[PDB]
């Protein structure tokens, strides 16, 4: 049983820029795939940005969504156990609650995991 | 004290008998997940009929005495330990 | 008390010395009864 937890949520004006941090913690595990959800109050669940390690075992590869091609940036810390969301030019319409899904191994087996989710509010 | 994860170490093996399945209940069974992934043929013997080939082979299993909390041990997560140092299960291969 | 079969490992294997013949009297002989199951031929 891995555990995630967000941070870095708070309030923006539009244009500006926010970082958002998961926590990855546990006994035995391998996280095979990282996403970013977001929920926005009403709406549905929306993926964000996922990352993963490429066919060579080295470089990673990243895949974001159409609405938040240019302007977010998924990256990650083995050695902080964080991964991060650089979330630039933030609209108002990104205004929402962030989760993270963590795709990982135990020796339960592979299963999905996901953390509290920090609010993110841009508004003038 | 502070001479941080030695103190684990003490811990857990200082009375651990490695001759003993490590289960705190005797009915409870030991499960092992295990994971072959293939490197090499090395050599088909068609004569004696005999395969070689060399394997990775990973071990996954629950040691229940070897269970600690993270805390007031520097939130330690995992502790590398010798193998002949605890139980280890003897699956082997029928061929 | 309550550390269950690892109690019973112990106390077997306590003063257990594995250089004797397991036997309470010497005179009796230990009997092994033995089986045989042929897996292959190797080589001739
Ligand atoms: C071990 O980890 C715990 C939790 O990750 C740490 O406790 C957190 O950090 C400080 C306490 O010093 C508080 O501000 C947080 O609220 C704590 N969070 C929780 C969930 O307990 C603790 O500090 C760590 N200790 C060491 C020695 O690394
Ligand atoms: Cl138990
Ligand atoms: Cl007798």
């Amino acid at each position: 049983d891995v555990q995630l937890v967000e941070s870095g949520g708070g309030l923006v004006q539009p244009g500006g820029s926010l970082r958002l941090s998961c926590a990855y913690s546990g006994s035995l595990f391998s996280i095979l795939r990282m996403d970013w959800y977001r929920q926005a109050p009403g709406k549905e669940r929306e993926l964000v940005a996922g990352i993963t390690r490429d066919a060579a075992g080295y470089a990673d590869s990243t895949n974001y969504a159409d609405s938040v091609k240019g302007r977010f940036t998924i990256s990650r810390d083995s050695a902080k156990n964080t991964v991060y969301l650089q979330m630039n030019s933030l609209k108002p319409e990104d205004t929402a609650v962030y989760y993270c899904n963590a795709d990982a191994r135990t020796i339960t087996g592979r299963a999905d995991y996901w953390g509290q989710g920090t609010q993110v509010t841009v508004s003038s | 004290t502070q001479p941080a994860l030695l103190r684990l170490s003490d811990h857990l093996l200082a009375n651990y008998k490695k001759g003993v399945r490590p289960v705190r209940d005797w009915r409870k069974p030991t499960t092992v997940s295990i994971d072959v992934i293939m490197y090499a043929i090395l050599n088909v013997d068609e004569k004696n009929q005999v395969l070689t080939t060399y394997i990775w082979y990973r071990q996954y299993w629950t040691d229940e005495f070897l269970q600690w909390t993270p805390e007031d041990f520097d939130n330690v997560t995992k502790l590398s330990i010798p193998t002949d140092s605890i139980w280890v299960p003897d699956i082997l291969i029928n061929e």
